[PDB]
């Protein structure tokens, strides 16, 4: 990816103002509810019953934070996203067997939760930079096997 | 397909946000054109195809009007949107991958404007409904 | 949705190839497991999950039986396949991206066996029908 | 992509026995019929009426052959697929604005037409190698913009 300096600043501002303890749990929760077949990939999580089980399940929360922290690493290394994600790409698309289409679903849920937090500050241009970022990360997560 | 529960949640949500549908349509369409530049070719005939644009504003009013129509025809989307499926999928040959893009941007825009009302429960049903729309729009391709 | 023309072409095609459905199901399932290894986890409980396999053979008979059921219920796929949608999308939580994969492999296998009968006209209608199946199977997820 | 020597031989055998004048026109024809919105991207092609227009349209044929010849170049350079496709990736995903999902549709039609030509010789393992090839090519065609 060829990044602009405007894109670098937007992406950096975004991450710098994000509360990982708030966004990660809500993004993952929501993804497990809106696209419930994704619950299947999470072995050992507990009582995943209804919608308010998932929403206040501390294991899903814990894990929502690990996802945002995994994004945090690509943000810190934007010129080398592809190779900072070999570990994760290998676990997700060869030890977990998660269909590539799902990284795209979760990424859409992070965007929706981030739009509800930032409100009007989440402009089209902000959205355009964050989306370019995540498409790079999603690209790096499947990258391993064809 | 939608359940009576899905139908009721869409009607109640639309009931809450439908006042601001002109701003929702302008905003969602602005974002599709900026964030997903491959979609700009369908509106290349307009003089101004940037977010401020008088044309985006007028056309977003029309798109939210088509959504309002899908809400009132929620029990048979296929028949309710047949004229629009004809227009897009037959005439303009809009590529259907693009309906998921516009639907995503509508969700982002609603989330941006009504974070409190856009709960996860409201999101599952609105998402099933919007995919029912895309599917109804794709009816006349083949 | 399918037209009476689509329905008739599926019935006529199935009429021509349905004799060999046991071989079609074994072959299509073998190929999904080899070419799309991410799908092997749903059958990890079988001792042998390689193309020769006695288990793949027995289960491919069953899958072609579900297709034969969709053909006979071609006018209401949603209701005709509700028990199977329950099984996959509720119980096994099979990820729906995988239904398009198995459908692709069935088309490859039919093409391999009946090149003459698998014309482009037959392919459009068989493809609309198979997507109607995937959609009927995805009914119980949410 | 990490290729095996068995994969290299399969892919090479395949291409070496293919009639481009037969496969390319049938793959493209079929794609324009099964997924008719793809006809939209082809400006100046002529009378694209019905199904037997498309099937015997010499312009669609001509163009089916250019697609197979474009694949021919990645076959000849498998360790560097990504960079042999910058020209094409740039035209398709920035001058033509073809949605990435469509390269996947056409690639599925080439496989179906190739399975009907090879018959029983188009085995699961053969299919597995050809599919890995095309997923690499498809990956290289969108590669340009996110
Ligand atoms: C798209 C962006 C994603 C990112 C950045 C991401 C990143 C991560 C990270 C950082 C972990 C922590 C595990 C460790 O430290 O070993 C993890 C675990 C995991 N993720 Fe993802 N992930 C993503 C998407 C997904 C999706 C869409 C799924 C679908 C189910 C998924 C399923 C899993 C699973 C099953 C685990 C393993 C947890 C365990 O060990 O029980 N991930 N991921
Ligand atoms: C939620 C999905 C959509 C809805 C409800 C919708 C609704 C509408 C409506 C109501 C019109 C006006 C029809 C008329 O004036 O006769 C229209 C026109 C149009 N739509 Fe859509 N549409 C949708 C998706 C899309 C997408 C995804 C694209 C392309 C990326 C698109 C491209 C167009 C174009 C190019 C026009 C004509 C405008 C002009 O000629 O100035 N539509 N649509
Ligand atoms: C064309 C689409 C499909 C059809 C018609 C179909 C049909 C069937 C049928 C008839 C059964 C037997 C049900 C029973 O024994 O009660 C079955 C079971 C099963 N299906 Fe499918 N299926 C389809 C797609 C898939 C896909 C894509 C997967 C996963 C990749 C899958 C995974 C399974 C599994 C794991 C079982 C249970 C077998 C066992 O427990 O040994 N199915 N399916
Ligand atoms: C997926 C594998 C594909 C390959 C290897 C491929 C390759 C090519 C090649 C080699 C050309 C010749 C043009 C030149 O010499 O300048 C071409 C042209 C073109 N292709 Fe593709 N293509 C692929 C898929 C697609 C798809 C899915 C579409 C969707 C419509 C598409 C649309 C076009 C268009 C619009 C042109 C331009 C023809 C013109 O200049 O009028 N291609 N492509």
């Amino acid at each position: 990816v060829e990044w602009t300096d405007k894109e670098r600043s937007i992406i950096s501002d975004i991450f710098s103002h994000m509360d990982y303890d708030d966004i990660g749990p809500k993004a993952l929760s929501r993804c497990l509810v809106v696209y419930p077949w994704t619950q299947r990939y999470f072995s050992g999580f507990g009582n995943l019953y209804n919608a308010e089980g998932i929403m206040s399940n501390a294991n899903v929360a814990a894990h929502g934070i690990k996802v945002l922290h995994g994004l945090d690493r690509g943000m810190k290394n934007m010129d080398n996203i592809a190779d900072a994600y070999t570990d994760l790409s290998t676990l997700h698309s060869e030890k977990l067997h998660v269909d590539p289409d799902n990284f795209k679903l979760l990424s859409d849920c992070i965007t929706i939760v981030l739009a509800a937090k930032m409100g009007h500050a989440f402009t089209a241009e902000t959205q355009g930079a964050f989306q370019k970022f995540l498409a790079a990360v999603v690209s790096a997560l499947g990258k391993q096997y064809h | 397909s939608l359940s009576d529960k899905d139908k009721a949640a869409v009607r109640a949500l639309w009931s809450k946000i439908g006042k601001s549908s002109d701003a929702i349509g302008n905003d969602a369409l602005s974002r599709m054109i900026v964030v997903y530049p491959q979609t700009k070719i369908y509106f290349s005939h307009w003089p101004d195809v940037t977010p401020g644009s008088p044309n985006i504003k007028a056309h977003g009013k029309k798109v939210m009007g088509g959504i309002a129509l899908a809400v009132s025809k929620i029990d048979d989307l296929k028949t309710g949107l047949m004229e629009l499926s004809e227009q897009h999928a037959y005439k303009l040959r809009v590529d259907p991958s693009n309906f998921k893009i516009l639907n995503h941007c509508i969700l982002v825009v609603i989330s941006t404007m009504f974070p409190k009302e856009f709960t996860p429960e409201a999101h599952v049903s609105l998402d099933k409904f919007l995919s029912g729309v895309a599917l109804a729009l794709a009816e006349r391709y083949r």
